[PDB]
């Protein structure tokens, strides 16, 4: 036998029964925490790999308003990097940003400019195309072009353009006369997104727009959503904040509305299951008079085990299951029929997420036992059959 | 016109024997708490796909048909080739522009194209998301021009006042000319969510004829199709009457995340929002063999098997029928006016737990789609029939070695 | 006659990896208008043979012969039609539904049987009065007390009036002074219309009311054997 | 000194709405080493006051004095801590499982009771053996004899030694062979250690083996009356 009195009495209480129909019925509520797992560890895997690739495309083509002046420019010998403190920043880089239109030979293109530091870090270094980051030298003014730029321009190696400001344009006393010098072409580079359309790359040393200095210093934010929130920060004499053009603002919260409204909708299938457990424990209240009732805190701590029977190996059946049909969706043969997507399936499966969401189904087990438990000790022996 | 098989077993559904209420209000909620929230995950799916519709897929063209940077003159038997195709319904030219905008010193990015104000109505769902009393009004002859309201977060203009907006003169020779200066007022914006309210503007069609200074020419023309899913082969067998170059470039880019959770989040709840009836199901078949013994069919007892199946396909039926008509009273509050009841989670459990470390905030979404209201009932009630026929099957032979008859 | 037959009848059946039963070679014959009694010791197989003759036993080696047709020759949908007609039913552990009234329970063959809707309330009261239960109809078989509901199963069989009772240990919950008024109420049937019935026992006490004893000794069966 | 003492029980039912008040002032007295019959009618009182002196029911009516401590301040959990010594309980309905195992069924109220592991196979052989049932070890209820399983809930309150048992027809399902057979086994545990039980039943010849007839009818009881 066993040395505890616990796990004894309830190995003959799952179904001891000689047929074909009424033994898997016992096992009925080992299908209900097997299933309630695959469907648990299926759609949050591929819910945390579509938001997998919203972070490796963000933050990655352009910066968000950062500095202002309502006076003119910035001088950086007022305003170094040490003065200013803000949350969130890791690194600072100075940046020139403006909308600037193109003369070329057989078309019109309008793009910002991107005043990058050649001696310091970039987001665009992987993409880096037949160019070096250290070529943006001071009188040279190279210009780098992209992808959707040239299929309407044919700017090969080796051609002249002429970049023209509308805005940085002097007040002559005969028309509007605007700025504009010589530029050269040096490579393409080619990052597959927004950045190779309409965003060129300067050198942050030019007088072709004002004057010497510049506009300000990006950063990089953890989290692009709370940039609304912390605009309220303080700022010195000199700055002001500007409208982030919050694309993902409110966006941001309709993806992310799918996790909490399905959520709780994901979250009843392990409730369904909940009442499975009250329907197997409520029969029981009435065959256990005559055994350990009729014949003090342990007593009822019998159906603890056997209302979590189906906790223990439903989870560990479920989880080998769910990891199945969860990183292999469309690499099997599809036998439902047609394919929506069919291609390129991200997948995140977080190891610091499976040991949370194994507690969820576990705990349960036990706290809706207790409810069924309190109907046998209180209750009197004597009357529910005789 | 009652039946032999509904009118003699109707009274031993009923019944009284002690602690029977405490567990017949298990089954009936059990079978309602899948069906209350089903209507509820397809309104928000649907609700969020109509969104995507209305304000992505309506905005924007689908057929592109151009020329080698060059206006095409001749138009008119361009519409007169593509019209009447099976699969192409209608088609709107449209001419795009360049310029840029200033004013009140401030700078942002814009993408102006033309539309007619009279092939607006018939191909696309742009115009007619107006807050105004009315939008007949957009004409030309006046110089009118309609922008979103995200120009209007950053430069901080007015509807009704002038604005200058830029233009790129054109020359068909080579060279540099003069920047021309446009002054144009607001006469209504329109409304976006976020993405797309300020790149666009709209001039009609006959302003466009005096920028660039043509007759008769324009250099795109837009179309839009049935289907919204296939358009990376129905563009393509579209311009063999046309000329042997035209701009062929599919709406697939940058902006490829926003459809693939609208593909697969509603492939996946075929084996999620199905899968919660599989589970509420399971509590028909307990109380089956619960009431295998001591039961008119599984006893003793010239008729067929039907008379067996007749008393356990019909309190399948008085359970998960009335269930299903009580969760769509409780399930039509909740999907429309819903209010936050998440608040106490953290106060009363003794001993902390769950320490976070980056999660999402929940709030109120906002739709309004009912359509799915009667045939979700019927499908989630025929399934039923089934779920008591394999119990039944089983309950004809067994043996009375413990049961005495 | 004669009404029953059967020959060369054995059961099969096993016992933890082992075809081991209790029954081998049984010899039963029944008429019509006289009574019989079978003596059986606990463990002999006197309930064994008790579900064979009723159609609730595969034996697959004899044949039991009821009313001119065979038990095993027909298709297991139609076994069902020699169980309420001409069988009954009458056990020691009565089955009763504990979720309706003693009314219902006694009308078991009247409302599977397709009748009138106006003769439930006509023979279901008229066998309660025969064995004096007026004033417990309408109640919990909870509230049955532990004497009286096993004579309220007794009365259960007896409303389709069947031809053959099968009996299993009818005095078990009532005693001797409730044995005797009930006893001289089965012998009454026979003298109205005719019927045959087997009460089965394991004390020849109360058996000296029948008229033919026939105890069994683990399945066989010669004369009056002690 | 005394054992047990009852007065004024007025116990009242509230299920159904009516009253059916059955009880009242009973005075009885039940002695140590002395075997007494409740001759009660068949439905007069003999099952509610049955599970009355075990502790089952607060009928909030007087009080049910037990060897010195009552049953009055007793509360849901400290109710068995004391029925563990000086109580039993023996059915007639045979409330028992038919899944388990015929050897681990009397074992039951052994495992709870904070007993040793090799005290198990022990006493739960020695009360079986005694009563002549020992080939029936390691097998189910479902497949049991009708007085095979009879005999087992017998010595199933018999495994603690205890001082006042609680039984209803013991003869229920079994004859009077094995009525005297099992008879003087009850005979011989109260003339070793001494143990006191009462034998509710409704037969006049079967209470005359016994030293104390007291016949109640729906709860009133002066004499041998009849
Ligand atoms: N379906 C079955 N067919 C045949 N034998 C069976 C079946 N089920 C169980 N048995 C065995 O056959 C015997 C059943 O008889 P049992 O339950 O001991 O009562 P009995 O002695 O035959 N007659 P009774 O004393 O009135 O209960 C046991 O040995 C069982 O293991
Ligand atoms: N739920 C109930 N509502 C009302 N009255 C009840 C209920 N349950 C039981 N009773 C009554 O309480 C009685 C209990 O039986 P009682 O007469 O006290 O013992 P007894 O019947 O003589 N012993 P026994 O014949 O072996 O069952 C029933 O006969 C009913 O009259
Ligand atoms: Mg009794
Ligand atoms: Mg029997």
């Amino acid at each position: 036998y066993q040395p505890v009195a616990l796990f004894i009495g309830l190995r003959y209480m799952r179904g001891r029964a000689a047929d074909r129909f009424g033994r898997f019925v016992s096992w009925l509520s080992t299908i209900g925490i097997t299933l309630g797992v695959m469907a648990l560890v299926t759609v949050l895997s591929v819910m945390n790999g579509f938001e997998r690739e919203l972070q490796n495309n963000i933050l990655g083509l352009m910066p968000q308003a950062i500095l202002s002046s309502e006076h003119g420019s910035l001088n950086p010998q007022q305003l170094p990097e040490t003065a200013v403190k803000l949350d969130g920043v890791n690194r600072v880089a100075p940046i020139t940003t403006g909308d600037v239109v193109l003369q070329s030979a057989r078309s019109v293109a309008v793009g910002v400019m991107l005043g990058i530091d050649p001696a310091q870090k970039d987001p665009l270094t992987p993409y880096l195309v037949n160019v070096k980051q250290t070529d943006l030298e001071p009188g040279k003014y190279n210009v780098i072009l992209g992808e959707q730029l040239a299929s309407q321009l044919g700017v090969n190696r080796g051609d002249q353009i002429r970049v023209m400001v509308p805005s940085a344009s002097q007040f002559t006393p005969m028309g509007r006369i605007p700025s504009q010098r010589l530029f050269n072409v040096i490579g393409t580079f080619a990052a597959n997104s927004e950045v190779d359309g309409y965003e060129m790359l300067v050198n942050i040393e030019d007088a072709s727009r004002l004057m010497g200095n510049i506009t300000g210093w990006r950063l990089w934010l953890d989290e692009p959503l709370k940039v609304d929130s912390l605009s309220q920060q303080k700022l010195p004499e000199g700055s002001k904040w500007q409208d982030w053009r919050d694309r993902k603002g409110e966006l941001f919260q309709a993806v992310r509305m799918e996790k909490n409204m399905m959520g709780l909708l994901l979250s009843l299938i392990v409730a369904v299951a909940a009442f499975n457990i009250i329907t197997s424990l409520g029969l029981m209240v009435m065959e256990k008079q005559g055994e350990v009732a009729i014949l003090p805190r342990q007593i009822m701590m019998v159906f603890m085990v056997q209302g979590a029977s189906a906790g223990i190996i439903g989870a560990i059946l479920g989880a080998a299951l769910g990891a199945l049909l969860a990183s292999q969706l469309n690499n099997l043969m599809p036998i439902i029929g047609v394919l929506l997507d069919g291609a390129a399936l991200p997948v995140a499966i977080e190891p610091l997420q499976v040991i949370v969401i194994a507690l969820v189904a576990m705990a349960i087990a036990l706290l809706s036992t207790l409810y069924p438990s309190w109907r046998a000790a209180a209750t009197q022996p004597a009357e529910a059959l005789r | 016109p009652l039946s032999l098989l509904i009118g003699l077993r109707f009274s031993r559904g009923r019944r009284r024997g002690g602690m029977v209420s405490l567990i017949s209000v298990i089954s009936t909620i059990g079978i309602a708490l899948g069906v209350a929230v089903l209507i509820v995950g397809l309104s928000a799916m649907n609700g969020f796909e109509r969104e995507l519709n209305n304000r992505i897929l309506a905005v924007v063209p689908h057929g592109e048909i151009e020329a080698v940077d060059q206006p095409w003159t001749n138009w008119q038997e361009a519409l007169d080739h593509v019209q009447k195709v099976p699969g192409i319904a209608a088609a709107a030219p449209y001419i795009n522009f360049t310029g840029l905008v200033e004013s009140g010193a401030n700078l942002r990015a814009i993408q102006v194209k033309g539309v007619n104000p009279q092939q607006e109505q018939r191909l696309s769902a742009l115009p007619s998301f107006v807050q105004g009393d009315a939008w007949r009004n957009f004409k030309a002859g006046e110089q009118q021009i309609i922008i979103g309201k995200g120009v209007a977060d950053a430069l901080k203009v007015k509807q009704g006042d002038w604005v200058s907006i830029m233009i790129p003169n054109s020359n068909p020779e080579h060279k540099l000319m003069q920047p021309k200066r446009v002054r144009l007022h607001v006469a209504g914006i329109l409304q976006l969510s976020g993405q797309l309210d300020h790149s666009f503007a709209m001039i009609p069609l006959a302003d466009a004829q005096q920028y660039l200074d043509m007759g008769s020419s324009v250099s795109g023309i837009a179309l839009k199709m049935t289907d919204v899913f296939n358009a990376n082969k129905l563009v393509r067998d579209a311009g063999e009457v046309t000329n042997s170059y035209v701009y062929i470039k599919s709406w697939i880019g940058t902006y490829g995340y926003m459809y693939r959770d609208i593909q697969m989040i509603r492939a996946i709840m075929y084996l999620a929002m199905v899968l919660v009836i599989g589970v509420a199901c399971f509590n028909i078949v307990s109380t089956l063999v619960m009431a295998v013994k001591d039961k008119s069919g599984d006893i003793a007892v010239g008729a067929k098997d039907g008379l067996i199946r007749a008393i356990f396909v019909w309190y399948g039926l008085l359970a998960g029928l009335f269930g299903s008509l009580c969760g769509v009273i409780i399930g039509v509050v909740v999907s429309l006016q819903l209010t936050p009841i998440i608040e106490w989670i953290e106060k009363l459990i003794g001993h902390q737990f769950l320490s976070s470390d980056i999660y999402f905030i929940d709030f109120l979404p906002s739709e309004l789609h009912w359509l799915d209201v009667f045939y979700v009932l019927v499908t989630a009630l025929l399934l039923s029939l089934l779920a008591s026929w394999y119990p039944a099957r089983r309950a004809s032979n067994i043996d009375p070695a413990r049961v005495l008859s | 006659k004669i009404l029953l037959q059967c020959d060369n009848l054995c059961k099969r059946y096993q016992e933890g990896s082992v075809q081991t039963d209790v029954l081998h070679n049984v010899s039963f014959s029944v008429g019509e208008g006289e009574m019989m009694a079978i003596v059986g010791s606990s463990g002999s197989g006197k309930s064994t043979l008790l579900h064979l003759l009723g159609g609730l036993d595969t034996p697959t080696s004899g044949d039991v012969i009821f009313n001119g047709q065979p038990m095993s020759k027909l298709s297991s949908a139609a076994k069902a039609e020699l169980r309420n007609q001409k069988l009954g039913f009458i056990y020691q552990f009565h089955h009763l539904l504990p979720d309706f009234t003693a009314l219902e329970n006694v009308a078991m063959p009247l409302l599977i049987g397709k009748k009138k809707p106006a003769e439930i309330n006509s023979r279901a009261l008229e066998m309660l009065k025969a064995v004096g239960l007026d004033h417990r109809a309408n109640h919990r078989p909870s509230e049955l007390s532990g004497g009286e509901r096993q004579r309220v199963a007794i009365a259960r069989a007896l409303v389709n009036n069947p031809r053959l009772v099968l009996a299993d240990e009818p005095t078990g919950n009532l005693d001797a002074r409730n044995a005797d008024s009930i006893f001289q109420l089965l012998g009454e049937l026979n003298r109205l219309q005719g019927t045959a019935f087997l009460v089965v026992t394991h004390d020849l006490q109360l058996a000296k009311r029948m008229s033919r004893q026939l105890e069994m000794r683990d399945g066989r069966l010669t004369a009056e054997l002690s």
